[PDB]
């Protein structure tokens, strides 16, 4: 994938047209975009208008993800408090969804040095599954535990 | 924004025209009016404008001023703590020096131009050289230390700013630029390394705090240490992220070493102001490392913990200054029986010392939890290292409290009405932030 | 970024590359290349000769 | 009388102070104390650290003798005369999930090996 | 001005004299002993570090041995 | 209704500690006990609703106590069956101690501040117990830590008291650092701080070790027990609260709330702590210190029982709540004995005319400690001993611990009552008012109700054991009691000296750990920053 | 030494104060003096009790508004008298009450 | 021999000529001790007694440099583990000599 200078300048011109279209009508939610500006730039910093707009879009998405995770946690707590000693069976699905939301919210913008957030021990469980498969097929002895059906309340 | 900048320029302006007998009253009114203008700036700052709440330019790239999350918190903190400094300080000379220092520092926080940031921040170089080296109660050695350290670090930062202005053509933050050069990254980094006291460039801060006046110490601890994080979020992380991720093991080495050795050096202190000053150095490392992770948690946690420090350490410095006025001593060994002799001072001292030990009902707890969570997001061992060696702070804080608490004393040294008026706002702010209104 | 939610800085794609484009149409250099004497002195092949 | 009791005041310093005098804690009452009792000065009971180490050397083998037999010498089949509590399959499968469970030692079960490897789990998270 | 250096002897008969002094030299641990005890206690403090190191080495060695056996199986086959 | 008790305790704390000038010493002597009585009614209602009638309630005071990115925690209270039981026990004991302090602390200058500390101390215990998430528990944990620091060091003109408070603070700091590490682990890999989503069937060992290391701090186990013995410097009402419910039990409550512990570690540590505590209590000559070492031994029993069976958590909690009662009674009666005799040493106590109520309360509490049959302590201790038979190593050590416990309990009883008078011929007296009688009546009512209501659901469930195995603890306790009455010598003078020094755990810290700590400080400061890096 | 003029404004030694114990009467502490017993203490205690009960009423309203029972109690509970959000009791067998 | 300096009414005047010593803020000042002052002076100016000895070099190296070396090694190990965890290629850290240019992960890319 290679970008010639002509294509780069053409995309620059088109982004200027986008900025002019946005400027025409006032919008109080200008910095809370619902859609990104699609691009194939090597670095988004090359075009400043795309950079800031998509950064605002990412911020909006992350705020939505945080509030969604709080919602999922609320229904998980309610479902836990309702069933009683049947919680482990009946709250498996809601916990699954809540942990999925947590991983989405954390992992999308973890950062340059941050590690992936293993809510529910899914990646470890997958690693153990792969290790056990390889050890059994190759005749080796695995020094690690086999994969578990359930390691947390959901995942 | 414009009102805040105008009031910041108005405060030094008023001193030239005041009667020289109305100076204290006019300065206090001006400080409160600047606080109100900062509240207005917060009111006119809409969260819908996610990148920058407000940007104003007055005809040039240098005159570009703007507020973001970090800038707004730090500016409100300085505007909050300045009036206490104003009442603590007497004399037209001292008022002039402190007003000029505050104007320069508060203009630095909202600046969006690295060169203008450098110009405003270092304008307060001689003012501290004169302030810390004042006639009877100042030391020339400490003033030399602080001035030379600041000059070398700021000159390195200036060289990096010149290279950026030559290459990109601009040095304003609002224009997106990225660099992978390590020389420029170090040039920007060295200022942060020195200004945020980080071992082994932390030697200037202690000597400065001990030999600075109480208002000077309050400003130094409250906001001048926080200027490092404004520079990091505004002028280093946007452009120098590749270098911070390349050097992260080294960054952790230096930060955790600063934490540990500053904690151990605190144990060898006999002077109360030195104890508080070394506690500040140990506290800065968590902030620096949490920001350096370049994650959403780290930046927020660092700015929060800066606010917590800028509400707790000024209170300790103010209480120590009050005690020194009452007793003419700062040696812990001379001071005994303070619990019986000064119950009202002792209550606030214990409250603020608990705040410095990061107990739950204090803002330091919430801030530390967020910062440790960011460190745990990077790695478990990173958080574990900081959590364990926090016990060293407990040892020296407990030893100091035990030494002061009991004994035989023949002097009633308790605070007056003026002193209680001085710390009431800090106590109220500490409580309000502690219950979660961070 | 200047916000507390997403990381500062940015990232560049490693797959995508940008074709080099010349800074100017015609390049005139006023910096002279190293002399043969400089290359001779810098040569460390024979340690005695280098010394 | 709890309040108002006579006390002795520690004499004022009259000689050059040692550099590490911060190791001494004196509030003004006569019996000043080290920062940590036993760091220096009189020892409680005139017992040194060597004496305490020798006493512990005598005790540890006797104290550890009950624990070492069951944990190391004994094995799951011979530890107890009975098997772990028997549960219905639906209950047993859930209970066997717990790494800190007590049904993982059921050698009658056909999943004994996997249960034992589950019990000896991971030291640290892999991710 | 300065506090008096003369002590009070009113309570000596009740609570004993102050003649007896401390035998401590007010000196610290020797450098050799300090080296041993730092390099013993600090590892005990950092017990998670060694646990993580042990498990990571175990994981990497098992992965490499699996890779080697995989290479052997994929060479002949 | 559920919130009311914490409100009453914190109101007592604020009123007595900030407006005590207006209220006065009498004003504290009314507002304290009245508020805790009202809190006792509220706690009784909570206990009936949650435990007996199985109705758990969640109260969310406010949301987003900490809201930074994904990290989100709320101030919520969940009263589950464990929380209601601990709340009832704590409020009952604290009301008793507040009744006790009206007469005991009258000769103390700051009685209002003492009452305020006691009430905030109880309030933070209830915050710890009723928290629905880990952060509320940490808040209560640190609150009880700081309140213990302000209560042990109440006598500031005593170097020993302030150093004891510093010891408690530092040890507890290390413990909660380990707990904070475990909290961060659990938030990262489970997605929440709430106990409901906290559940993990498999947890890596590091989290378990961190949880255990944090728990062994407040629940003083081995290598972390140094502070409990020194905690005797504080006033007697403080000792009763800290040893009975607030501080020591918190680690056990945390281990029971989250079953992330490992069987191998807990059983060995608990059995070792029980044996060592009994052996240390053998040598002690202060009345108050023996009871603290007995507290250590009982904590060892409770920690050991977790390894035995699935019902171990229930058995530990039952012994916890049973132990709070007779231990609090033992401290309160010991404190009254010290006041009446102006003495702390067991040698000089002796038979003397006194109140029938206090002597009976001491006798019944000591009988519960010993294991006397058909008593609340007896059932809660046989539930542990009989169920520990499967763990052969644990069972043996606990049986020897029962022998030692019987011996020193009977020795203390003989020295306090049966022995001839040992104190001097001086006018000494402490006349007890009706308030202290109401205090001991409340403790005795707790003890009596414990027999009828029980401690655990599986308390009387059969452990299928041979009769000679099942009734063995009684014989060991009886032999220990008979040997204690005769005041025979059990160990040689060398081992008696070793136990008097409490195993030399503190002397090791002094000679090696503290010296290394201050040599690290010397290298950091004197050699480096004020040395190498300081100009001439 | 002749007592200073302000000693008249300072209060006396209380009945609970031991006669031998001396304290400086000029020191002010929010928790009270060394032995207190102020004049008018009864009215202050009555006012404190009134404030306590009023705050209890407010806390009771707040808690009742925020008390959530999501699982039916096994039997009748006292909260049914004052809060209407209690689910109808169901016993161990499962029968509704 | 003493008099009250402060006046709440506002009619405060400093009696510099008064025979009686005013009860001003200096009334409560701590008396101070000669040897304590010299101990304070000695402790602050401890750089005067600094001497380079092999024991001093040994202590400084073993504790300070040792802790720096240990922290750097631990941080490098954690970075290596995180790179394996995240699935990133081995990152080009400053003192690590790696023939890969991977420094900052691309957000757009799936690793
Ligand atoms: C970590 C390991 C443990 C560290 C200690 C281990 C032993 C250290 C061994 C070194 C040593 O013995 O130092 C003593 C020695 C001082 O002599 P002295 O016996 O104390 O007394 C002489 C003075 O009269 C003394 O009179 P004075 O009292 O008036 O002067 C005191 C002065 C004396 O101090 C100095 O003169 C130099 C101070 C900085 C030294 C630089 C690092 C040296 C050690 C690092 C490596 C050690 C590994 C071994 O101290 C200061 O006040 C200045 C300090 C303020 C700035 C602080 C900056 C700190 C930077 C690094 C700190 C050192 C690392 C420890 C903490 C690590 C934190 C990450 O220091 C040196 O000589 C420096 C040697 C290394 C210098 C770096 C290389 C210089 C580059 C020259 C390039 C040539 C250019 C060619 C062109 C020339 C034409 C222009
Ligand atoms: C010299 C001083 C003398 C005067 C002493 C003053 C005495 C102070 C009294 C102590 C106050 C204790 C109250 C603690 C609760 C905190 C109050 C609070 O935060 O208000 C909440 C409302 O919540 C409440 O009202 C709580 C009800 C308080 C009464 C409940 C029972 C009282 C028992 C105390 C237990 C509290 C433990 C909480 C631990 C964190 C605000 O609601 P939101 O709109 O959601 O605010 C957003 C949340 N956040 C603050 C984090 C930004
Ligand atoms: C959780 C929601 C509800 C919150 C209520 C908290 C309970 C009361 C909080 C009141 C404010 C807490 C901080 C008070 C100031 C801290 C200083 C202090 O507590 O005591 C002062 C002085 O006390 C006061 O004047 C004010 C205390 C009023 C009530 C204090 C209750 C206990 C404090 C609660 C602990 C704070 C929790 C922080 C960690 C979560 C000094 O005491 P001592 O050092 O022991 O010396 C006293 C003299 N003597 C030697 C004779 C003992
Ligand atoms: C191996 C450790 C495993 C268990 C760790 C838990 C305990 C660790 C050491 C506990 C020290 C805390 C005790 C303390 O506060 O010490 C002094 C407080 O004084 C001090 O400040 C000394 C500092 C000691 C604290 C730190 C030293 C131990 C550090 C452990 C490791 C050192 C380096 C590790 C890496 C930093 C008070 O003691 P006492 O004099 O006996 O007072 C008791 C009351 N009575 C007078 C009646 C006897
Ligand atoms: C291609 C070039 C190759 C390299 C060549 C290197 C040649 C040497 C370069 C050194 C440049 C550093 C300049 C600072 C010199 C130290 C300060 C002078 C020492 C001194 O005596 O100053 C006294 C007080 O200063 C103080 O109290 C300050 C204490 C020390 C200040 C700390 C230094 C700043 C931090 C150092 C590193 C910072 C980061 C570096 C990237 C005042 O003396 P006086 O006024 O009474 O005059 C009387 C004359 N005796
Ligand atoms: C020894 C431990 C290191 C101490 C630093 C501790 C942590 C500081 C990290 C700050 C984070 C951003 C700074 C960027 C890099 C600074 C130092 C990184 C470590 C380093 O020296 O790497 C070198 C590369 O950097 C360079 O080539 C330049 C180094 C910095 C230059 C020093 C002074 C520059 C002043 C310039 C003023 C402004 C000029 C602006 C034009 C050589 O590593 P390598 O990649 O060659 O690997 C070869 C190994 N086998
Ligand atoms: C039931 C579960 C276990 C409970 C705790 C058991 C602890 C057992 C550890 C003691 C048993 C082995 C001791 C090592 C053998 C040494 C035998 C001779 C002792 C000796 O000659 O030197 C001593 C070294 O201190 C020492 O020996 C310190 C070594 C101790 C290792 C650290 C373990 C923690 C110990 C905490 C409690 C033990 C207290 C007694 C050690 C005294 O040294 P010195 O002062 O005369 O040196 C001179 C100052 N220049
Ligand atoms: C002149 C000044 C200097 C002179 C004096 C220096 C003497 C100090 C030398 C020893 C320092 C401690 C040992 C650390 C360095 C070990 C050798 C470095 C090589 C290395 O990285 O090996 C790793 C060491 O384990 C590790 O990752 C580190 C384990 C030790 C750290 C924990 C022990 C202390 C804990 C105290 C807290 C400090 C850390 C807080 C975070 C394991 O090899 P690898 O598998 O990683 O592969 C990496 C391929 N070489």
């Amino acid at each position: 994938t290679t970008a010639t200078i002509e294509e780069r300048r053409a995309f620059h011109k088109e982004v200027l047209d986008i900025v002019q279209s946005k400027l025409a009508n006032k919008n109080s939610e200008w910095a809370r975009p619902e859609e990104p500006i699609l691009h194939n730039l090597k670095s988004e910093k090359e075009e400043p208008h795309v950079y800031y707009h998509n950064n605002n879009f990412r911020v909006t998405r992350q705020l939505i993800h945080f509030e969604k995770t709080k919602i999922f946690e609320d229904e998980l707590d309610k479902c836990m408090r309702t069933h009683g000693e049947a919680k482990y069976r009946k709250c498996q699905e809601i916990a699954k969804r809540f942990q999925a939301s947590c991983r989405v919210a954390s992992n999308l913008e973890r950062g340059p040095n941050a590690r992936k957030r293993d809510v529910g021990f899914i990646y470890q469980n997958n690693k153990l599954r792969e290790l056990e498969k390889d050890a059994k097929e190759l005749g080796l002895n695995n020094p690690f535990p086999p994969s578990s059906p359930r390691t947390t309340i959901g995942y | 924004m414009s009102l805040y900048l105008f009031m910041l320029f108005l405060q030094p302006l008023s001193l030239s025209f005041v009667s020289r007998s109305f100076s204290k009253i006019s300065s206090l009114m001006m400080s409160f009016a600047t606080l109100w203008s900062a509240v207005y700036m917060w009111f006119t700052s809409n969260g819908a404008n996610q990148t920058f709440y407000q940007v104003v330019s007055w005809g040039s790239d240098w005159s570009t001023f703007g507020v973001c999350y970090t800038s707004l918190y730090i500016s409100l903190l300085c505007a909050f703590i300045f009036p206490i400094c104003v009442i603590l300080v007497q004399g037209y000379r001292a008022l002039s020096i402190l007003i000029c220092i505050q104007t320069a520092v508060s203009l630095s926080i909202v600046s969006l131009h690295m060169l203008a940031f450098y110009a405003l921040f270092e304008s307060s170089l001689l003012l501290f050289f004169i302030l810390i080296g004042r006639r009877k109660y100042g030391s020339l050695s400490a003033a030399y230390n602080i001035s030379i350290y600041t000059f070398i670090s700021a000159l390195g930062f200036l060289i990096s700013a010149f290279w950026l202005n030559w290459s990109f053509g601009s040095v304003c933050a609002l224009l997106p630029n990225e660099e992978a050069n390590s020389f420029v990254a170090f040039g920007i980094f060295i200022l942060l390394w020195v200004k945020a006291p980080l071992v082994p460039f932390h030697l200037w801060l202690p000597e400065a705090h001990v030999y600075a006046p109480t208002a000077g110490s309050v400003l130094l601890a409250g906001v001048l240490l926080k200027i490092s994080i404004v520079g990091l979020h505004v002028f280093f992380l946007p452009i120098c992220a590749s270098s911070i991720v390349k050097a992260f093991p080294l960054i952790l080495s230096i930060c955790l070493g600063s934490f540990i050795f500053s904690s151990f050096s605190t144990l060898k202190q006999i002077d109360l102001k030195k104890i508080v000053a070394y506690s500040s150095i140990s506290h800065m490392a968590i902030v620096f490392l949490s920001s350096a992770t370049n994650s959403g948690l780290g930046i927020q946690g660092a700015v929060l913990y800066c606010i917590a420090h800028g509400l707790i350490s000024p209170g300790l410095f103010l209480l120590v200054g009050i005690l020194y006025k009452n007793t003419n001593t700062k040696l812990v060994f001379y001071l005994r029986g303070l619990s019986q002799q000064a119950p009202v001072w002792w209550s606030v001292w214990v409250f603020f010392m608990l705040g410095n030990l990061a107990f739950p009902l204090f803002p330091n707890f919430i801030a530390e939890v967020v910062c440790l969570s960011a460190l745990f997001k990077n790695h478990e061992l990173y958080a574990y290292a900081f959590i364990f060696f926090s016990f060293v702070g407990t040892v020296y804080s407990s030893t100091v409290l035990g030494r002061l608490k009991g004994g035989v004393s023949s002097q009633c040294v308790d605070a007056s009405r003026l002193d209680v008026i001085s710390w009431n706002p800090l106590v109220l702010a500490t409580v309000v932030t502690g219950i979660g209104y961070m | 970024t200047f916000n507390y939610v997403i990381p500062y800085g940015g990232s560049s794609s490693y797959t995508i590359n940008n074709e080099p484009v010349k800074a100017e149409e015609v390049t005139v250099d006023f910096s002279k290349e190293p002399s043969a004497s400089s290359l001779k002195l810098a040569d460390k092949s024979d340690w005695i000769a280098y010394t | 009388a709890g309040a108002g009791g006579p006390v002795k005041l520690s004499p004022p310093v009259d000689k050059p102070l040692p550099y590490n005098y911060d190791f001494w804690m004196d509030n003004g009452i006569y019996p000043g104390q080290p920062i940590y009792d036993g760091m220096f000065g009189s020892m409680v009971g005139n017992m040194s650290l060597e004496y305490m180490a020798k006493g512990w050397l005598v005790l540890l083998p006797i104290l550890s003798a009950p624990f070492v037999y069951e944990h190391c010498i004994a094995d799951d089949v011979t530890r107890n005369p009975f098997v772990p509590r028997q549960y219905p399959s639906e209950v047993r499968e859930f209970l066997a999930l717990f790494k800190n469970g007590f049904v993982l030692n059921d050698y009658s079960q056909p999943d004994y090996e996997e249960m034992k490897r589950r019990q000896s789990g991971l030291l640290t998270p892999i991710y | 001005n300065y506090a008096s250096l003369k002590a009070d002897t009113s309570m000596d008969h009740v609570f004993g004299d102050s003649t007896n002094k401390l035998n401590y030299d007010f000196q610290l641990m020797s450098s050799k002993e300090a080296f041993f005890w730092n390099y013993t206690l600090y590892p005990i403090v950092g017990f998670p570090i060694f646990l993580y190191l042990y498990q990571f080495n175990k994981l990497e060695n098992f992965e490499a041995e699996i890779a080697a056996a995989k290479a052997a199986k994929a060479a002949s086959e | 209704m559920f919130l009311l008790a914490v409100y009453f305790l914190f109101f007592s704390a604020i009123a007595n500690g900030f407006f005590g000038r207006y209220l006065g010493v009498r004003g504290s002597q009314l507002l304290g006990p009245s508020a805790l009585f009202l809190a006792l009614l509220c706690s009784g209602t909570i206990f009936y609703e949650v435990c007996i009638q199985g109705c758990s309630t969640n109260i969310k005071l406010f949301e987003n106590f900490v809201y930074s990115n994904e990290l989100n925690v709320s101030a919520s209270f969940l009263y589950d069956p464990l929380a209601a039981t601990m709340t009832l026990t704590v409020v009952w004991i604290s009301c008793a101690v507040h009744a006790y302090q009206n007469l005991y602390m009258r000769g103390d200058g700051s009685q209002t501040l003492f009452t305020s500390y006691l009430s905030a101390f109880t309030g933070f215990m209830l915050i710890l117990v009723a928290g629905q998430n880990l952060v509320m528990l940490f808040i209560g944990w640190e609150g009880i830590g700081v309140c213990s620091y302000l209560l042990i060091g109440y006598y500031g003109s005593r170097v020993s008291a302030v150093k004891s408070a510093n010891k408690s603070l530092i040890v507890n700091k290390i413990s909660d650092g380990f707990l904070l590490g475990s909290m961060l682990y659990l938030w990262f890999y489970t997605g929440s701080f709430s106990y409901c989503s906290l559940a993990t069937f498999q947890i890596p060992d590091v989290v378990s070790i961190l949880v255990l290391l944090g728990a062994i701090g407040k629940s003083s186990q081995l290598f972390f027990h140094v502070w409990l013995a020194d905690a005797m410097e504080g006033p007697t009402p403080v000792s009763a609260l800290i040893h009975a419910a607030t501080l020591v039990t918190a680690g056990i409550y945390v281990l029971c709330k989250l079953n992330l512990h490992s069987q191998s570690a807990v059983g060995i540590l608990g059995a070792a702590t029980a044996l060592m505590g009994g052996l240390f209590g053998l040598a002690a000559n202060d009345l108050k210190r023996v009871i603290a070492f007995s507290t250590c031994s009982q904590l060892g029993y409770m920690m050991a029982v977790l390894s035995t069976c699935d019902d171990g958590a229930d058995f530990a909690m039952g012994h916890l709540v049973s132990h709070a009662g007779f231990k609090a009674t033992l401290f309160l009666s010991a404190g009254l004995s010290i006041a009446k005799e102006n003495n702390n040493f067991l040698n000089r106590y002796g038979s003397r005319q006194g109140s029938p109520t206090l002597s009976f309360a001491t006798t019944i509490a000591s009988l519960n400690l010993l294991g006397f049959p058909e008593l609340g302590g007896f059932y809660s201790k046989e539930s542990i001993l009989n169920n520990a038979y499967i763990n052969q190593g644990v069972s043996i050590i606990l049986t020897l611990a029962t022998f030692l416990t019987a011996f020193y309990t009977s020795k203390v009883l003989a020295q306090l009552y049966l022995f001839p008078y040992g104190n001097g011929r001086q006018q000494k007296s402490f006349d007890i008012d009706a308030t202290t009688l109401i205090c001991f009546g409340l403790l005795l009512s707790e003890m009596l109700l414990r027999i009828f209501t029980g401690s655990s659901l599986s308390q009387n469930m059969t452990t299928n054991l041979p009769a000679h195995i099942k009734n063995l603890p009684f014989w060991v306790a009886l032999s220990g009691a008979l040997s204690g009455l005769a005041t025979t010598n059990l160990f040689s003078s060398n081992f008696m000296r070793f136990f008097g020094n409490r195993g030399g755990f503190d002397v090791f810290y002094a000679r090696k750990c503290s010296n290394v700590f201050y040599h690290n400080a010397y290298v950091s400061y004197t050699l480096l920053d004020r040395g190498f890096l300081k100009l001439y | 030494v002749p007592e200073p003029p302000y000693a008249k404004y300072l209060a006396n030694k209380s009945h609970y104060c031991p006669p031998d114990f001396h304290y400086s009467r000029e020191i002010y502490a929010p928790y009270g003096g060394y032995f207190n017993d102020p004049k008018g203490w009864r009215t202050n205690t009555a006012i404190a009790t009134l404030v306590m009960l009023a705050g209890a009423y407010a806390v009771f309203c707040f808690g009742n508004a925020r008390e959530e029972r999501l699982r039916a109690p096994k039997g009748w509970i006292p909260s049914q008298l004052w809060n209407d959000n209690v689910p109808t009791p169901v016993d161990y067998r499962g029968k509704v009450l | 021999s003493s008099r009250i300096a402060g006046d709440t009414t506002g009619k405060y005047t400093p009696n510099i000529f008064s025979p009686e010593t005013p009860m001003d803020r200096s009334f409560s000042h701590v008396p101070k001790n000669p040897f304590w002052e010299a101990w304070v002076f000695r402790r602050d100016n401890i750089q005067r007694e600094f001497v380079w000895t092999w024991q001093t070099i040994f202590d400084l190296a073993t504790f300070v440099g040792g802790l720096y070396v240990a922290m750097y090694a631990t941080a490098s190990f954690c970075s290596r583990q995180n790179d394996k965890r995240n699935g990133y290629p081995e990152r080009n850290y400053y003192f690590s000599d790696s023939k890969s240019n991977f420094v900052i992960p691309d957000e757009r890319e799936f690793y």
